[PDB]
Formats: C-alpha cells, structure tokens, sequence
C-alpha cells in the first residue's frame, strides 16, 4: 500500500528533524512589519514581509519573559518543536524560527482566508459534499499525524484556517502530545471532548475520531451535536450520549457518525484494527477521491477574497522593542 | 458524577 | 462622614494590632470545612462555635507566602464592616499559624450557585450591592482585595454575604504588579503585567454579577491559560435571558479600558450605584441589613455543617519559625 509506505518516509523524516530540530533559521532585520493581526496574552502575530523574497509571512512575537510569567516554556517549546518537525499539506507551515534577548519568533505561511469558524457561521451550514470535503482533509491529516504518535487534542472549527486555494489548513498545537500511551490532560473545547476525557479515565488518539465525528456534524449542521448555553450541561450532555440528527441527514451520514460519536471505544472508527480504512471506505466517503485531494487536484466549494488584513481585526500596534539585556536566556535555548 | 470541569469544581487561586 | 471615621479606626487598629489571643488547647477541633484547612472549632471556656484556619509554616514559607499571610492576618484585624468576617483570635502553635475567625455557617456561594444553578437578577443584585460597599470601604482604605469569586464568599444566617480570604489584600495606594487572584476572574491589566490598581476589583465584579446571573462566568476554560486569551480577548457573549440594564452594567464593568470602567472614573461608585439595573436598591438599606434576604441557608443550630462538603480529616501536631516574628 502506497499509503503504508508513504508514512513510514514520513516518519523517517519527522524523526531527523524531531531529534535535531531546526534554530536560527532567520532573524528579525529580514522581515518588514506590516499589520498586527491578533494579540494574546503573551505573544501577538504580525503581518510581514520577507525583503528579499518579497512574500508575506503570519509572525508570532512571544515576549520570552510573559511565557515564563505564565509558565507557558514547555507548551512553547513543545509547539515550537512539532511545527518544526511536521510536513503535510494540510498543516500551517513553519517557514523561520529564531529569538531574541526578548522575544521567540515563529514565522509562518499567511494564509488569509481566516477560519472555517466564522465562515461557517457566516454562511449558516454547508451541504454533505461540502462538508465531505473539508472532512477528507482532516481525516487525511489525522492518519498522518497519528502515524508519528502525535494527538491533536484541539480539533475545532476555528483552528481550521482556509486557504486561498479553499483547502483546510491546521494551526494551533500548542496542546498536541507525543504519546505512545495514554494521557489525561483536560484541554480541549467543551464540545469536542471525547466521553473518557469528561470521565477522567485516560485516554488516546481515538479523541481526535471522537472530535472529527463532532466537527463533520457542525459543519453539517451549523451547530455543535452537543450544545448548551450553560458549559456543565455540554459535559453531562456529550456523557449523556443522545444525539438527534437534523431530517436532513443521509442515511450514511448517520451511520458514519454513529460510528465516530461511540463511546465503546472498542467499537469507534479510528481505534479498530481495520483502522482509518474503515472511516475512508464508509460508504459517506463514496464520491471522495483520497490521493487527488492529498495533491490539491479536488475543485473546492468555496474561496474567500499582497495583504491586506480585509478578513481580519484592527489592533493597537505595538513596538517590537528588544531589550539590550539577554532576558530568560536559560530556559529557551532548546528553541 | 463527579466532572473536573472549572465548570464544576472549586477554582484555586493563581498560586 | 462615615467612610472619614471608618479610614480612622481602620488606621488606629491597623498600627497597633493584636496577636495570640488564644491557644490550640480552649477549642475541640470538631471538623474540616473547608480546603490549607479551615476547621469548625469550638471554645472550651466559651462554648461558642469559630471557624479555624490552620496554616502549616513551612508549605507557607517553601511556597513563598508570608507576606501574603502576615497579610491577611494584619488587615483582616484591623478591617470593621457589616460585611467581613470578623477575626475574633489569631496564635502560632509553634509549627503553624492558626487564625480565628467568626464561624458562618450558611457555606460559600459557590455550592448554592452551582446547587441552584443560577440566580435570578434581583437576587444576584441583591449579593452585588454588598460587595459594592465593601469593596469602597476596602478601596476607600486603599486596599485592594484580588480574590473576589463564589467560593470566598460565605452566606451566614440572614443570608448575607461575608467576605473571608483576605489572602491576596494589599495596601496600594498607587499600583502594584503581584500575579495573584483566580484565572476566571482576573483582569486584562493583571494578566499582560504593565501593572495595575485597584479597578482590577470592579472588573472582578463584573464577571461575579455575571457568573451569579448566568451559571458559568463570561471567561471560560478548563485551562488558565486559555482563560488568559479569552480575557485578552476582552469578547463578551451575554445569555438571552440577561436583562438590557444587566447587559449594560457588564459592558461598563467588564472593560479592558481602564478610562471608561465604570468606578474607575470620575463618580467612583456612584456610576455603579446610580446605573439603571440597581435603580431599586436602597443602599442604606442593605448596610444596615434592614433587605430581607431572598434567600436563607438551612442552620439548624450550633455546629451544623451541613452547608459545607466533607473533607478528609488529619490530625494537626507539633514538633520555620523565625520568619513570622510579628505574627
Ligand atoms: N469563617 C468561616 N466560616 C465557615 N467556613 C469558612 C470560614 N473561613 C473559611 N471557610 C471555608 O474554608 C475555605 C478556606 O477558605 P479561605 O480563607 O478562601 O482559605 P483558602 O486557604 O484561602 N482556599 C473557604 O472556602 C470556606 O469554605
Ligand atoms: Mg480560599
Ligand atoms: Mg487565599
């Protein structure tokens, strides 16, 4: 299978770069600051442009010293770590890394079209194979990263920027673990946590099947297959398990998410032996062809409008002062 | 039933 | 007037205060209330029920808390209101600090808001206007608090609030940088660390009179980090059921603009006691606790705890001691 040899040159490849990551690969001089895209509490993103190459670049600033305040080092490094070991299409790509006496730079594709989230609010719902093709995305890129032991844990519509090309991209892994085993980290969206996760009880990548079951459903629908007002009720509702499929369902959509929505996790498509194939051949994914979306070569159903920051926000823009003093120098070198 | 959410459980101070 | 005196005897006790009191052999530690530990005690001599904290010296020392707790301790002894428990003995077993405080007997908030689920409007106001007063004594004082949540905020009989954790109180006038307080709560201004002051406690109110009215508070994650976004974010959704005036109130409370939040401005208090969702609140009133409450705490008589969940009980014995020399 093209597909069993395929992964295995890939995790050859995310294992150089995972045991020899990658430093310095730039610095700030060869950037112009255009546009603050986003703040947060630590960091913010700015709109860039290489000099030389005249491309523009999405540009995470982290003050080194606020992710210490916040004990955010490991979660950073970790992110920073993974980006920089991954290659698919379907995930943000890692372009430069490097820092400062101040701050951590991560400098990544821009990629304009904004996030499925407000699209699909914008627009109400999308139809089956409008949904079905999004979905071939991500079950794509979780069989991938499944493949080099990594769980995503974060799965939710406004991680899924969209780009230019109208393909999916995945951003967002500051919670994503390397774990053989299992793991018990709360952290996810409300609406997208698997049953054992709620119940404390330890769980595996079979989450991300349980979260891909849930987002296939709000896409389908325009809203969450749990929903409430009210975040204890999202838990006591997903524990729960009834779920009511809009009349509007295929009968192959229902079964599909029966199958992913299932808390017998002995019997949740993803974690059987027959593994990703029996989601890939379900006869939902009839009219979907796997190798042609991996290449691109699949018309997508939607397009979103040299910048500029037109689906985006406006900020107070900030200076990117660099202290003269190296500040959190010990704790960042791995970067 | 017992949930771990912040939604239900006490929430500690910032130590 | 009032707040003239009030700034007097708060200065007169808070520059000659009182310590040891007491001693751990005049009380028969009868339970754990709450989790440091907090136990109901009662007097030998007196027979009349307290609530003790009990703070182990050492974690205090190796988790860098004794300014903290020499801290709660000085200001809650010198602080008198209507509202804040009253400290009633304070002493040092020689292995851990052990302060006395009125024993309330109705249990946090926090276990009747999540019980109930929510409160109604009049009767989160109700709870609201209290913190309100107390907190222009505190700032009037020129203390801030950074610890206002459900769970630090006691019912006794009458079914009035009563504030205990004074564990993260200081004297600012002017500002201050210190991380404390509970993610859920915190402040723009205390999270991105240019400093802060005590409108960081009215920002607090606004997400408690949203956390009463709705059930869950305006910022909401099960990881603190995620909560710091969504605070940054500074992006508020308000429940369908919420009033117009209490959706206003939150808008003016819960804003990361420390020039247009309200009693961070010209009026202090007044724009928050004078907005249209506390228009029928007399706050005379309720400082005297002439309201009569919405709502009363099962008591049944001295030494009850049913308001108050089970913990697991270890003994406290004796064997970090210079450091609480006036403690
Ligand atoms: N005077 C009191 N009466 C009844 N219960 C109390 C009292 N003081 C503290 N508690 C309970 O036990 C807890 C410890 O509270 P607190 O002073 O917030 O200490 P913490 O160590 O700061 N957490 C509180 O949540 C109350 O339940
Ligand atoms: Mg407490
Ligand atoms: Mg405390």
């Amino acid at each position: 299978e093209s597909v069993k040899e395929f992964l295995a040159k890939a995790k050859e490849d995310f294992l150089k770069k995972w045991e020899t990551p990658s430093q310095n690969t730039a610095q700030l001089d060869q950037f112009d600051r255009i546009k603050t895209l986003g703040t947060g509490s630590f960091g913010r993103v700015m709109l860039v442009k290489h000099k030389e190459s005249g491309n523009h670049y999405a540009m995470k600033i982290l003050d080194k010293q606020k992710v210490v305040k916040l004990k955010q080092i490991e979660h950073t490094l970790n992110e920073k770590r993974i980006l920089q070991a991954v290659n698919f299409p379907f995930l943000v790509k890692l372009e430069f890394s490097f820092k400062d006496n101040s701050n951590l730079y991560m400098v990544m594709e821009y990629v304009a079209g904004g996030e499925m989230f407000s699209h699909l609010r914008r627009i109400g719902r999308f139809s089956e194979p409008h949904a079905r093709f999004y979905a071939a995305q991500i079950v794509l890129t979780f069989e991938y990263l499944h493949s080099l032991d990594l769980i995503y844990r974060d799965l939710k519509p406004e991680n899924l920027l969209i780009d230019q090309q109208g393909y999916i991209q995945v951003t967002d892994f500051g919670f994503a673990k390397r774990v053989k085993g299992r793991t018990w980290t709360l952290c996810g969206t409300p609406e997208y946590l698997a049953p054992e996760i709620i119940l404390s009880k330890g769980y595996n990548k079979a989450v991300d099947w349980w979260a891909l079951g849930v987002l296939i459903y709000e896409m389908a629908a325009g809203y969450p297959p749990f929903f409430a007002d009210q975040p204890i009720q999202i838990y006591e509702k997903i524990v729960s398990g009834k779920v009511r499929f809009p009349s509007h369902f295929s009968s192959d959509l229902k079964d599909l998410l029966r199958n992913l929505l299932q808390v017998d996790l002995t019997k949740r498509f993803g974690n059987l032996k027959n593994g990703v194939n029996d989601i890939k051949n379900h006869k939902w994914f009839a009219t979907t062809d796997w190798i042609a979306i991996y290449q691109r070569k699949v018309e997508a159903p939607f397009i979103p409008k040299p910048g500029d920051t037109s689906n985006f926000d406006d900020y107070e823009e900030e200076e990117i002062r660099v202290s003269i003093n190296e500040k959190c120098g010990k704790e960042f070198t791995e970067f | 039933v017992q949930y771990l959410t912040r939604s239900a459980i006490r929430r500690a101070s910032t130590i």
